[PDB]
């Protein structure tokens, strides 16, 4: 998972 | 054991590779463009010698207009990357300057830490691997040469700051 500066959520980045 | 968070930070100058390493790392795609980051997040559940861990990694900011938000990460943080690029010999003076702050605001000589030598693929360099290897060697702490761009050493190196917060926690 990822959650780049400023964003409100996390999203996926492993799949 | 459980599977623990490690809390992992990735810290150096701008343009050195922090983020193309983590993306390595992370999902096995190299970006050639450069997003400067200002401060990201990722977090992923991995085997290293046998054992589940949840790692967790700050991407920091090497642009020196974001230098306030280092003394938050460096608090919070427990084992730290110290990347710096191959052919940039300021960032591996730089790299110096952030082991010594990390050092002055967690109050330790010993924080868990892995002197990580980026840009490996390229056909010449500006700092020579007994450069850096000499600095590494007079503070005790693991080095490793890395390109983001091939993976080589990528895994060795998250892993074995891995290996050196578990010492740390003992
Ligand atoms: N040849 C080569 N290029 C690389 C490597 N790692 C990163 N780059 C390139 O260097 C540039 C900057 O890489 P980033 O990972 O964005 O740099 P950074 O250290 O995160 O930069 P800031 O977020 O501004 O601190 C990009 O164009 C990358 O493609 C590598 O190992 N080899
Ligand atoms: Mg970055």
């Amino acid at each position: 998972f990822y959650r780049r500066y400023g964003w409100r959520y996390w999203v996926s980045v492993c799949g | 054991g459980p599977m623990t968070e490690y809390k992992l930070v990735v810290v150096g100058a701008g343009g050195v590779g922090k983020s193309a390493l983590t993306i390595q790392l992370i999902q096995n795609h190299f970006v050639d463009e450069y997003d400067p980051t200002i401060e990201d997040s990722y977090r992923k559940q991995v085997v290293i010698d046998g054992e589940t861990s949840l790692l967790d990694i700050l991407d920091t900011a090497g642009r020196e207009e974001y230098s306030a938000m280092r003394d938050q990460y460096m608090r919070t943080g427990e084992g730290f990357l110290l990347v710096f690029a191959i052919n940039n010999s300021k960032s591996f003076a730089d790299i110096n300057l952030y082991r010594e702050q990390i050092k002055r605001v967690k109050d330790s000589d010993d924080v868990p830490m892995v002197l990580v030598g980026n840009k490996s693929d390229l056909p010449t360099r500006t700092v020579d691997t007994k450069q850096a290897h000499e600095l590494a060697k007079s503070y005790g702490i693991p080095f490793i040469e890395t390109s983001a761009k091939t993976r080589q050493g990528v895994e060795d190196a998250f892993y074995t700051l891995v290996r050196e917060i578990r010492q740390y926690r003992m």
